[PDB]
């Protein structure tokens, strides 16, 4: 009875898993959009708040790669509300 | 290794947990692997000597990714600058930084 | 013949446990290398889909490769659905 | 059925003793339940009761009274209330009430 | 007789059935009237988080269908 | 509102441990021809309540060789412990719903073993300690088998999620599948919570209560609501182990009720075996343990490990 | 007054403490027997909350039961002074009472209250389980009357 | 709510100042344990669920737990307390100290140099942003011992059966 | 480096300090011994989860199987000088000296 | 964080049962009152009661195995990879090395409680 | 470093069977030697008998085994018998048979139990306690007292028999063997109760002759030997 049943858990994860897939385009279309307007947004924040540091330059990309790389959770809620940088670190972790 | 048997007897003993660029479970990508990858592929076959500076740039920009020092000096700027500007009530953050 | 049974006689006798046990123990080591399903769990485990399948661009002579989710390309699953 | 005649028994073990009220002041009391047949009452007002489908040693009772030589004994009860008459008959001494 | 002992095992019983009722019924009370989400995965946690971005109240278990958009 | 969850499950647990007092002895009671408390309240519903009260109200001697910081923060960790291993507990919805579920509650039963450890150390009397030892290591021996039979037993269940035994019991329970490994985690289970012929530590005719001969009134009451609690806890964890529950989404009261009744089953069980058994030997349950349960558990985790991967019936892990 | 509240807590505390006498079994002699008869099935004094008990840090009341000799007197003073108060001591038998058929003996105490304070004499050689358990009811009795808080409240 | 790894680090290296000053071995223990379930909290905040988890299960119920049952026997007849002796308070209060005094440079200056450069920016700035899965990367990569490390696993089993044997030769006393 | 890096390495450091310093008993160096490889394993943990270093996640379950091999081994070591003297004194542990 | 809250409610309530348990009595005590329990007279201190070499052995052989358990734990996630051969034939081999580990210490007397 | 523990005390404790004092060292876990400090119940009772005269005498026996007192006052009544030269009547030797026998039924009854009591078998001591609180009965309307009868007297009983007490006697005993059927069906078989008491405290026969022994205590070691068989009263 337990080979009978797990047998179909495991289709049924499949289909699970198929269906995540089959909605990632959409989640990953619109991860990249919200990225990127957070960036782009505190760099519009930063080119303010930065005006009369003297040698200061914004948007200068700590790497010499210009490749693309992957923000930290600094560079995207670091002007952010404690509460929402807070969620974005540890609201998976601390769901229970 | 001091005496290579596994090079010798083409047996994988220890080199898959040497780097974060090599193959993973379920292909889960290390956080930094395409700057440890440009760094192994740069400093590939040429010696230590060799790859210690002619490989200083896609180190330092591993070494970035692995500890964001920089990148943390120019955040905590950031940050200490902002409220070094609130205080003499000169810059207001916007509504979408506030809620 | 006699040797072996009577010291498994004796082993029953006086400790069932080890007995049990090392049997057990025997079958778990010798029974999965005559499973004709342990090849059904290994195919079970790689048709699990964890990560996302990213495309491939069809060069031209890529006649195995889908298209689609729905073409007669590429594996199928209906082995597992009657298993 | 039998179940039944046993949830029956309890009914009529509470209307045994004159209503719920008169129940629940047993079962306080007393502890117990039982319906009995009232052998007597002695002059302190102590009720006496023999069931002989009981036990050797539960087939007789006594229901102290509440109020004796000025004591009130609602809750208070002892063994020492019952009189010597009642006392040979409460213990199977004898046969006799 | 045994009977008697039944008294105190319902009082057990009602005891150890409170905390399973309550715990649906708040569980029910505090998302929407349904089962809390379960998020053991976090792809699970970005379908809530998505789920309360876009429910414009701040509550992931504020389900928008097609009257929304479409 | 989730305070209010935590309240509503830690208050009930307690007076499930109050009214377990008085079901024990009335279960002895009626197995040794007498009655146990029928007078204290009807039906001696009122007992647990006069003993509560006759507790608190009760000289707690502390001893003079005590270090009392560890003397009281003995109880505290025990009936912390006792209290928090209900929070995982899958009565149908979990009030925290973790992926290492039982993986938890073997880490915060392993921390009980240290009630004991600094009880005995605590009290002196240079006597207690050695009955600490004795209840330590017999405490440390069962959790062999305990994690091992629970990790033979998951490897059905697919992960450490509780609420995931629900799933894996839909169909049949678990007993049908595994029922040597829940023989031996039951008694494993009986000899951890020092019960029955594992009770060493508190031989009222070995020791006379041993490392709670000093302990008196309100700490001694404590100690006696964890040991209950966690009685009650690790019978509810066999029947969701064991005996999993049919489960309806839209009606988990049925759930709920299936549970509290094979969890008062098993507990009224653990109140048998009390009635029924001598004690063994401290070395007795020692060899019992080392030689008669451990090998035929290591066996049962081999057998449980080919079995799954020999007839393609591996469970998921989501 | 608030003489009423004190009243009622002197009775919840004193019912508490009467519904739940936890004696320690010290059995030294012939009497020992007939209290492990008053515990037995056809008494059960477990259904009166007194139970069985163990070591004298969770006792209330301790029952002599049987001949105290000078060798043994020692100990039970020690272990009625480790008994956690209130506590209570019911001499039950002749020979506890005031020594008995051992009274005229060089090594016998004449009766246990010249070791510790009793509160209930139970007669008898020995006394049937029924008057031990008279004597444990009439103790509960006494606990029932005390006027601790009441007392305090005059002060 | 904002900073708890913080908490949890300074608590950590409070309970180390603790065990480390060294008082009676069984208070040093505690302070052990106390340490150890902060640290296990600390990498719970990092996602280590597992591994934190290990560290309870096995180092605070097993490794210790048996060095506070080894210690009740081997003792002092009056085992000692913490009090005992001023060069514990000594140490503890220079630890302590030691410890505030760079907690508060570092969070008002955030660019110390004792040995290492350090920034005390945040803890939550070095976390990166995506998605796992439907799975925990940790636990995938901790379940590859047994596909991908295969030679760890001989050497620890067979260091493991070594070391049964070995407390058995050392431990006879002839 | 984030602080809980310099709070992780200021454990070890006082640790380490705390068994170079000795005092009379052998537990309490055995106890200080046990804090080092907790902080390693800390630190190791951090690093590994942090970088996700995958393959990685194993090596602090190594890390601490074979320091707890290594501590079974120093405590049986401290029994059978405890069986010699009757203490883990270090102090006793000097005839070496000639 | 909700399991936060959980073991802040449990600490708190079970110290609060401390604090009413061990502060609510009515106390009146004496030297020989709190003296320590022996069944009436009093304890010999002696010297380091708890000893034999027993004791440390069984807590030594439940920390290798603890470790052993340790090392047996992932099996779970272990059984969902694709390379079902490697993984079983490694955990049968930790498991054989856990047999005869109790093995030894059976055989070469370990586990017995001599005279 | 011999500190074998000396735990040289136990006499509160429940398992001391009333009042004794145990001075015990251990070699570690198992037992070296063994103390055992008796006199907490001597009451100069053989002293005590010199004062009194020969009836005076006879409840003192009721009191040294108060689990036996029939058979205690039977063996003082044939000493006391055999030294006046005097015999008792055949119905006063019936009856003093019979409750001797009833006698050995209580004291056994007690022995048995309370062994299993302090091994951990809580139970069969109350439902065997019950046929005690019977058999008490039996006594008291032989004599007017449950445990110490004073019945049994040199010269032959006190009294006779009250009118249908055999009856009585008879309804008791046709019941007692399912009794001891179901304290057997706890104890004989049970693997923890052999595991207590197989190969535990193993007698040599000659050893158990040279140490005085007697009853049971002898023949558990196969002596084939009875006093009331060999040398009947
Ligand atoms: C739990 C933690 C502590 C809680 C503290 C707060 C509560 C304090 C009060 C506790 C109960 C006090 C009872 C008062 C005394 C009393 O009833 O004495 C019996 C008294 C008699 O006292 P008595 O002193 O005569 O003793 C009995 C003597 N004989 C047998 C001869 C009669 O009777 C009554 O009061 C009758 C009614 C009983 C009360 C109603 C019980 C209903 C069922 C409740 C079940 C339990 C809850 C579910
Ligand atoms: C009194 C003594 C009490 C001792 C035990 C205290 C509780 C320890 C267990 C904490 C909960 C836990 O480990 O959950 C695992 C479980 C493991 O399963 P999980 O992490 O997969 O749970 C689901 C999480 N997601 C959704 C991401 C999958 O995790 C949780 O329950 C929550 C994880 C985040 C927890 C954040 C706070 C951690 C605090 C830890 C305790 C710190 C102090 C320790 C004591 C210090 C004493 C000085
Ligand atoms: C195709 C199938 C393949 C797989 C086959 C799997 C094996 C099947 C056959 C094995 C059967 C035995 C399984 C293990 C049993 C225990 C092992 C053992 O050592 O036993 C003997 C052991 C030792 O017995 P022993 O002392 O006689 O023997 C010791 C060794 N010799 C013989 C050398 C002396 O005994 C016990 O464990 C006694 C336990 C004491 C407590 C008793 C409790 C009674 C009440 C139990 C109620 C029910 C419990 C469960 C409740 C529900 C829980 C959900
Ligand atoms: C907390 C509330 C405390 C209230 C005051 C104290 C209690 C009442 C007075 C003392 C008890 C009565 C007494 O002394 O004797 C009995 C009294 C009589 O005592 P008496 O002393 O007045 O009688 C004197 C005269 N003689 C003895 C001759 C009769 O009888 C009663 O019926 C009293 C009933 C009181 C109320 C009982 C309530 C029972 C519990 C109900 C709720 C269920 C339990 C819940 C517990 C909590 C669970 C979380
Ligand atoms: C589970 C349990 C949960 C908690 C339950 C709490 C129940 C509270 C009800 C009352 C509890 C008992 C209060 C009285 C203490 C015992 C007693 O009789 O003390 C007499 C003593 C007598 O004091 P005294 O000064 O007359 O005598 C002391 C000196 N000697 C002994 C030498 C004569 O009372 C006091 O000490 C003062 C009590 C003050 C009033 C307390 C009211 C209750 C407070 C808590 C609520
Ligand atoms: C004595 C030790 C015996 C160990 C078991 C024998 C080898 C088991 C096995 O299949 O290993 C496969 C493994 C791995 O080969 P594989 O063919 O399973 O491939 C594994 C591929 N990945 C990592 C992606 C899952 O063998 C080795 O790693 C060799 C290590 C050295 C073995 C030395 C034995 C002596
Ligand atoms: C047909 C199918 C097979 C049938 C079974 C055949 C083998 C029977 C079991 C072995 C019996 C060996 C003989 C024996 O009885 O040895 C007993 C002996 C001492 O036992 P003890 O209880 O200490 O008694 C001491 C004296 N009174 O024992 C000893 O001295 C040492 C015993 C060591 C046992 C170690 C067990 C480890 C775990 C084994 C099970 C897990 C699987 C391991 C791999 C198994 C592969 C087959
Ligand atoms: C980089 C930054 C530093 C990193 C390292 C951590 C430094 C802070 C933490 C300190 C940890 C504990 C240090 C002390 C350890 C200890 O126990 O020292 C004991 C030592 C001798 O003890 P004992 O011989 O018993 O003394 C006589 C008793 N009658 O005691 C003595 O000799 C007396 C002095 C006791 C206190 C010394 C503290 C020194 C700390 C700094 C130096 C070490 C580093
Ligand atoms: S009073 Fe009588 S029965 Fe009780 S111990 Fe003394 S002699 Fe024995």
């Amino acid at each position: 009875s337990m080979m009978k049943w797990n047998r179909e858990r495991r289709r049924l994860q499949i289909e699970d898993f198929e269906a995540r897939i089959a909605l990632m385009p959409l989640f990953q279309a619109e991860k990249d959009r919200r990225v990127l307007q957070m960036l782009r947004e505190n760099l519009e924040e930063e080119a303010i708040i930065m005006k009369d540091v003297p040698d200061w330059k914004v948007g200068e990309s700590v790497f010499h790669t210009t490749r693309w790389v992957t923000p930290m959770m600094g560079e995207l809620y670091g002007l952010r509300t404690n509460e929402e940088i807070l969620s974005a670190t540890y609201g998976f972790i601390w769901y229970t | 290794p001091f005496f290579d048997v596994q090079k010798r007897l083409g047996l994988d003993l220890d080199r898959w947990m040497t780097i974060q660029s090599a193959e993973q479970p379920h292909k889960i990508p290390g956080r930094c692997h395409a700057f440890e990858k440009e760094w192994i592929e740069c400093a590939h076959g040429i010696g230590g000597i060799r790859a210690e500076k002619e490989c200083k740039i896609e180190f330092d920009d591993f070494v970035e990714c692995l500890l964001r020092q920089k990148t943390m000096k120019r955040l905590s700027a950031i940050k200490r600058q902002r409220d070094k500007l609130i205080k003499e009530g000169k810059y207001t953050p916007p509504p979408h930084h506030l809620g | 013949a006699g040797r072996i049974a009577s010291f498994l006689k004796n082993a029953w006798a006086k400790e069932p446990v080890l007995v049990a046990s090392f049997a057990i123990g025997g079958l778990a080591i010798i029974l999965p290398s005559l499973s004709p399903y342990t090849n059904y769990a290994i195919r079970i485990n790689r048709a699990t889909p964890y990560n996302y399948p990213v495309p491939l661009r069809d060069d031209g002579n890529m006649p195995d490769v889908p298209s689609h989710p729905q073409d007669p390309q590429g594996p199928s699953l209906e082995w597992l659905k009657n298993l | 059925m039998e179940l039944v005649q046993v949830l029956r028994r309890g009914l009529q073990q509470v209307s045994g003793h004159g209503g719920l009220r008169g129940y629940l002041r047993v079962l306080f009391r007393a502890n117990d339940v039982r319906v009995g047949t009232l052998v007597g009452e002695d002059k302190y007002g102590n009720k006496y009761y023999e069931d002989n489908k009981q036990f050797f040693g539960r087939h007789r009772w006594v229901i102290y009274t509440t109020e004796m030589n000025g004591r009130d004994t609602f809750w208070d009860v002892d063994g020492s209330m019952v009189p010597p008459e009642w006392h040979r008959w409460l213990h199977c001494m004898t046969d006799d009430p | 007789m045994w009977f008697e002992i039944l008294p105190g095992i319902a009082v057990m019983a009602a005891c150890l059935f409170i905390p399973g009722m309550a715990t649906a019924h708040i569980h029910k009370f505090t998302n929407g009237g349904k089962e809390k989400r379960v998020a053991h995965f976090s792809y699970q946690w970005n379908l809530m988080e998505r789920d309360r971005c876009i429910s414009g109240v701040n509550r992931y278990h504020v389900t928008k269908g097609l009257e929304n958009i479409d | 509102m989730f305070m209010i969850n935590i309240l509503s499950l830690i208050i009930p647990i307690l007076l499930a441990v109050a009214f377990l007092t008085l079901v024990e002895r009335k279960v002895l009671g009626y197995m040794q021809l007498r009655k146990g408390p029928n007078v204290v309240g009807p039906y001696g519903l009122l007992q647990p309540i006069a003993d509560a009260l006759k507790l608190v109200t009760k000289e707690p001697l502390r001893p003079g060789t005590s270090s009392i910081s560890m003397f009281i923060i003995a109880p505290i960790l025990g009936l912390s412990l006792a209290l928090t291993m209900w929070v995982p507990l899958p009565m149908p919805y979990p009030l925290i719903n973790m992926n290492l579920g039982v993986l938890f509650m073997l880490a915060m039963s392993s921390l009980a073993v240290y009630s004991i450890l600094w009880s005995g150390w605590a009290s002196n009397s240079k006597y207690a300690l050695i009955g600490a030892l004795r209840a330590v290591a017999q405490t440390i021996s069962y959790e062999v088998t305990l994690a091992i039979i629970l990790l033979s037993v998951l490897l059905m269940n697919g992960s450490y999620t509780l609420s995931t035994l629900i799933t894996t019991q839909e169909h049949i329970w678990m007993i049908f599948t595994s029922w040597p490994l829940a023989m031996m985690w039951f008694i494993s289970t009986l000899a951890e919570t020092n019960r029955a012929p594992f009770d060493l530590t508190e031989g009222e005719s070995e020791l006379v209560s041993g490392f709670n001969v000093e302990y008196a009134a309100g700490p001694f009451a404590m100690f006696f609501m964890a040991e209950y609690a966690n009685i009650i806890m690790m019978n509810a964890f066999t029947a969701i182990l064991f005996l999993g529950a049919s489960h309806d989404p839209h009606t988990p009261e049925l759930y709920t009720i299936n549970f509290v009744l094979k969890t008062l089953a098993l507990t009224i069980t653990f109140l048998w075996i009390r009635a029924s058994y001598p004690r063994f030997r401290y070395d007795q349950l020692m060899h019992l343990l080392w030689k008669s349960f451990l090998p035929l558990t290591l066996a049962l985790c081999m057998w449980h490990i080919s079995l799954p991967i020999m007839t393609a019936s591996i469970p998921p892990q989501s | 007054r608030g003489e009423y509240v004190v009243a009622k807590l002197d009775d919840l505390v004193n019912w508490a403490r009467r519904s739940s006498l936890w004696p320690m079994t010290f059995g030294l002699a012939c009497c020992a027997v007939e209290m492990m008869h008053m515990a037995a099935p056809r008494y059960d004094m477990d259904r009166f909350g007194v139970v069985f008990r163990a070591s004298p840090r969770q006792s209330d009341v301790m029952i002599v039961a049987g001949t105290l000799t000078n060798k043994m007197a020692p100990a039970l003073r020690k272990v009625y002074d480790q008994m956690p108060e209130p506590r209570y001591v019911v001499s039950m038998g002749s020979c506890a009472n005031g020594g008995g058929y051992y009274h005229y003996s060089y090594s016998v105490v004449r009766g246990c209250d010249r070791i510790v304070p009793v509160d209930i004499y139970v007669p008898g050689c020995p006394p049937t389980a029924e008057a031990l358990l008279y004597g444990i009811l009439q103790l509960q009795r006494k606990i029932k009357r005390e006027k601790r808080l009441r007392i305090w409240y005059r002060r | 709510t904002m900073y708890i790894a913080f908490i949890l680090s300074t608590i950590f290296v409070i309970g180390f100042v603790g065990f480390s000053s060294k008082p009676s071995p069984i208070y040093g223990g505690l302070g052990l344990i106390v340490s150890g379930g902060v640290g296990c909290g600390i990498v719970l905040n990092f996602g280590g669920s597992f591994l934190g988890l290990m560290v309870f299960l096995i180092y605070l119920g097993g490794m210790l737990v048996v060095f506070g049952y080894t210690t009740a026997m081997a003792t002092e007849m009056y085992p000692e307390v913490w009090v005992s002796n001023k060069t514990v308070f000594g140490a503890f209060v220079s630890g302590l100290m030691m410890e505030f005094c760079m907690v508060y440079y570092a969070l008002k200056e955030e660019e110390v140099e004792i040995i290492f450069k350090f920034n005390g920016l945040g803890d939550w700035v070095i976390y990166d942003t995506g998605d796992s899965g439907f799975f925990s990367e940790e636990a995938m990569g901790i379940a590859a011992l047994y596909s991908y490390g295969t030679w760890l696993v001989i050497v620890t089993g067979w260091s493991l059966l070594i070391g049964v044997v070995v407390i058995m030769e050392i431990t006879r006393g002839n | 480096m984030p602080l809980v890096y310099m709070n992780i390495i200021m454990a070890f450091a006082i640790a380490l300090a705390g068994l170079l310093m000795y005092r009379s008993h052998l537990m309490s160096s055995l106890l200080c011994l046990e804090g080092m490889m907790l902080s390693l394993f800390i630190m190791s943990t951090l690093i590994i989860l942090n970088t996700h270093f995958t393959l990685a996640n194993m090596m602090p379950i190594i890390l601490l199987v074979f320091a707890a091999c290594e501590a079974a081994l120093g405590l049986s070591l401290l029994v059978m000088v405890s069986n010699t003297y009757g203490t883990d004194y270090v102090q006793n542990l000097n005839l070496l000296q000639c | 964080m909700n399991i936060m809250l959980t073991l802040l409610t449990n600490v708190t309530l079970a110290s609060l049962l401390v604090l009413i348990a061990f502060w609510l009595p009515q106390l009146n005590a004496y030297s020989e009152k709190t003296s320590p329990y022996e069944c009436g007279f009093d304890p010999m201190g002696s010297a380091r009661l708890p000893f034999s070499m027993k004791f440390f052995l069984v807590a030594i052989t439940f920390l290798l195995f603890d470790l052993e358990i340790a090392l047996l734990l992932p099996l779970p996630w272990a059984s969902q990879t694709n390379n079902l051969k490697t993984m079983l034939t490694m955990a049968l081999f930790l498991l054989i090395l856990l047999a005869a580990s109790l093995a030894y210490e059976w055989t070469q007397k370990g586990l017995e409680w001599a005279e | 470093l011999v500190s074998n523990l000396t735990l040289n005390f136990g006499p509160q404790h429940p398992a001391a069977h009333g009042v004794l004092r145990l001075v015990m060292e251990l070699s570690g876990e198992m037992v070296r030697k063994c103390d055992p400090h008796i006199g907490l119940l001597h009451r100069g009772t053989e002293k005590l008998i010199e004062y009194k005269t020969y009836l005076q005498a006879l409840p003192y026996f009721d009191r040294l085994d108060y689990v036996s007192m029939m058979c205690n006052e039977q063996a003082y009544s044939l000493a006391v018998e055999k030294l006046l030269n005097i015999q008792p009547p055949p119905r006063a030797q019936w009856i003093r048979v019979l409750f001797g026998e009833i006698t050995r039924l209580l004291n056994h009854i007690m022995a048995v139990t309370t062994h299993a009591l302090d091994i951990g078998a809580m139970t069969p001591f109350f439902w065997m306690f019950e046929e005690r609180e019977k058999m008490f009965e039996f006594y008291e309307r032989v004599s007017g007292a449950r445990m110490h009868a004073a019945y049994i007297r040199p010269g032959g009983v006190h009294q006779d028999l009250p009118l249908g007490l055999l009856d009585d006697i008879y309804e008791f005993s046709k019941n007692f063997s399912f009794r001891i059927d179901e304290l057997e069906e706890m104890l004989t078989n049970n693997r923890i109760w052999r595991n207590r008491t197989v190969d535990i405290g193993v007698v040599t026969a000659e050893d158990a002759l040279n140490y005085g022994f007697s009853g049971v205590m002898l023949r558990g070691s196969g002596i084939q030997w009875d006093l009331r068989k060999t040398q009947p009263y």
